[PDB]
C-alpha cells in the first residue's frame, strides 16, 4: 500500500567517491526504511536500517538519513566491492522494495583483450562453424565489433554476450560469436573480427585463414 | 555464524508443486520472522510476505496471496515455501531472511523441451602467437534450459574465467566461458573444461588442446 | 517473532 520510487536506476562513479541514492515513500513511513546491497548469485545484505542505524560489521562510510516520506543512503570511498545493486525497503506498513539502483565503478578506461578461434574439430564435422572472439577486461562498457569474412563486412549470424562488471577488477567482458554452416565457412579464407573501443583510435583486429592451418 | 541455506535449484512444469526450504543456524529461528522475497529474470525484488516463526501465523502480499504457502519445522530451525498450480511467471530466484539471508534458490517453470548442450572447446589457431597469456574458451551450444554450470579444472581455476550469459538462439540456448592462463603453462599444465546441464542430467568434459 | 528489522549479529 505504499509505493516507494528509488532513483537514480543506475550511476556510475570513480573509487574514492561518494553517491547518493535517494527514496520516495507515498505516505510518512515514520523512519521505517532499511538499506540493502545486492550481488548476483548471492542472498541481499542489510546496510542500514531505522533510516540510520548500521547493521553489525557494516562499514561507516555506508550512510542513511530522511524523515517523513524522503530518504537517502549514500556510500563514501566506494571500492570495487561495491559493485551491486542498492535496494530500499519501507517497513512501516507491511514491506516494500524501491526499484534499485545498480552501481558500477568507473575505474580508468581499459582496452579489451581480443581473441579469436575458429570451429572447433567436433562441431564442424556435426555441420556447423561458429568463429568466436573473447573481447575480456575492459572498461566501459560501451564496444562494438565487426565481424569480416575474407574482408567482407557480416551481420547477420553475430550474437553478443557481456558479463555484468567484475569485482576483481572493475572491468567488463564480452563474447562475439559468428555462426555459419560448415559448407559456408569452408568456402572462405579469411575470419576477422574488429574491436572499435574508446580506449583505441583505430579498431583491435583479430583474424584466422582458414588456408593457412 | 549466522546462516541460512536455501535447497537447490528446481525445475519445474506448469500445474506442478514445489515445495523449497530454508534451514537457518547461528541465531534462534523463533525470535525473528522469516520474510520471503522473489527475484524473477531480470527484475527487482519483490516482498511476497513473512512468516511468525513463534506462531506460524503467515502474512502474504496482495500478489502473492492464493497459490503460496509459508510453512515451519521448528524442531528443525527451517522454514519452507510452497507454490501450487506453479505458473512459468513463477520462474524466478527465491530468497528467505529477514537480516541475514539465505543464497536464493532459483526456479524455473517450463514446459519445453529438455536438451542437453554441445560442447566445444576453443583453441587458438595453428598460427597465432598470444603473446604472455593465454586465452582458452568452451562454447555451449544449443540447450534448454538454463542453466549449465561450466568449471575449468573442476574448479580449481576461477580467478580469470569470464562466464558469458547465455543467449537464445533458434529457441535454444547459447553461452560461452574463457579462462586465461600463462603462455608458458599451456599445454605443459592441462586445461580442460566440465559442463553440468542438470536439466539433462549431463556433464561433459573437453580437455584444450593445441591447434 | 515480530515486525521488526535490523540488529541480528
Amino acid at each position: 500500500d505504499i509505493q516507494m520510487i528509488q532513483s537514480p536506476s543506475s550511476l556510475s562513479a570513480s573509487l574514492g567517491g561518494k553517491v547518493t541514492i535517494t527514496c520516495k515513500a507515498s505516505q510518512d513511513i515514520n523512519k521505517y526504511i532499511a538499506w540493502f546491497q545486492h550481488k548476483p548469485g548471492k542472498g541481499p545484505t542489510l546496510l542500514i536500517y531505522y533510516t540510520s542505524t548500521l547493521q553489525p560489521g557494516i562499514p561507516s562510510r555506508f550512510s542513511g538519513s530522511g524523515s517523513g516520506r524522503h530518504y537517502s543512503f549514500s556510500i563514501s570511498n566506494l571500492e570495487p566491492e561495491d559493485i551491486a545493486t542498492y535496494y530500499c525497503l519501507q517497513y512501516d506498513n507491511l514491506r516494500t522494495f524501491g526499484g534499485g539502483t545498480k552501481l558500477e565503478i568507473k575505474r580508468a578506461d581499459a582496452a579489451p583483450t581480443v581473441s579469436i578461434f575458429p570451429p572447433s574439430s567436433e562441431q564442424l564435422t556435426s555441420g556447423g562453424a561458429s568463429v568466436v572472439c573473447f573481447l575480456n577486461n575492459f572498461y566501459p562498457k560501451d564496444i562494438n565489433v565487426k565481424w569480416k569474412i575474407d574482408g567482407s563486412e557480416r551481420q547477420n549470424g553475430v550474437l553478443n554476450s557481456w558479463t555484468d562488471q567484475d569485482s576483481k577488477d572493475s572491468t567488463y567482458s564480452m563474447s562475439s560469436t559468428l555462426t555459419l554452416t560448415k559448407d559456408e565457412y569452408e568456402r572462405h579464407n579469411s575470419y576477422t573480427c574488429e574491436a572499435t573501443h574508446k580506449t583505441s583510435t583505430s579498431p583491435i583486429v583479430k583474424s584466422f585463414n582458414r588456408n593457412e592451418c | 555464524q549466522i546462516q541460512l541455506v536455501q535447497s537447490g535449484p528446481e525445475l519445474k512444469k506448469p500445474g506442478e508443486t514445489v515445495k523449497i526450504s530454508c534451514k537457518a543456524s547461528g541465531y534462534t529461528f523463533t525470535d525473528y520472522s522469516m520474510h520471503w522475497v522473489k527475484q524473477a529474470p531480470g527484475k527487482g525484488l519483490k516482498w511476497m510476505g513473512w512468516i511468525n516463526t513463534a506462531t506460524g501465523e503467515p502474512t502474504y502480499a496482495d500478489d502473492f496471496k492464493g497459490r503460496f504457502a509459508f510453512s515451519l519445522e521448528t524442531s528443525a530451525s527451517t522454514a519452507y515455501l510452497q507454490i501450487n498450480n506453479l505458473k512459468n511467471e513463477d520462474t524466478a530466484t527465491y530468497f528467505c531472511g529477514r537480516d541475514y539471508w539465505g543464497q536464493g534458490t532459483t526456479l524455473t517453470v517450463s514446459s519445453a523441451k529438455t536438451t542437453p548442450p554441445s560442447v566445444y572447446p576453443l583453441a587458438p589457431g595453428c598460427g597465432d602467437t598470444t603473446g604472455s597469456s593465454v586465452t582458452l574458451g568452451c562454447l555451449v551450444k544449443g540447450y534448454f534450459p538454463e542453466s549449465v554450470t561450466v568449471t575449468w579444472n573442476s574448479g580449481s581455476l576461477s580467478s580469470s574465467v569470464h562466464t558469458f550469459p547465455a543467449l537464445l538462439q533458434s529457441g535454444l540456448y547459447t553461452m560461452s566461458s574463457s579462462v586465461t592462463v600463462p603462455s608458458s603453462t599451456w599445454p605443459s599444465q592441462t586445461v580442460t573444461c566440465s559442463v553440468a546441464h542438470p536439466a539433462s542430467s549431463t556433464t561433459v568434459d573437453k580437455k584444450l588442446e593445441p591447434s | 517473532s515480530g515486525r521488526g528489522k535490523g540488529g541480528k549479529g
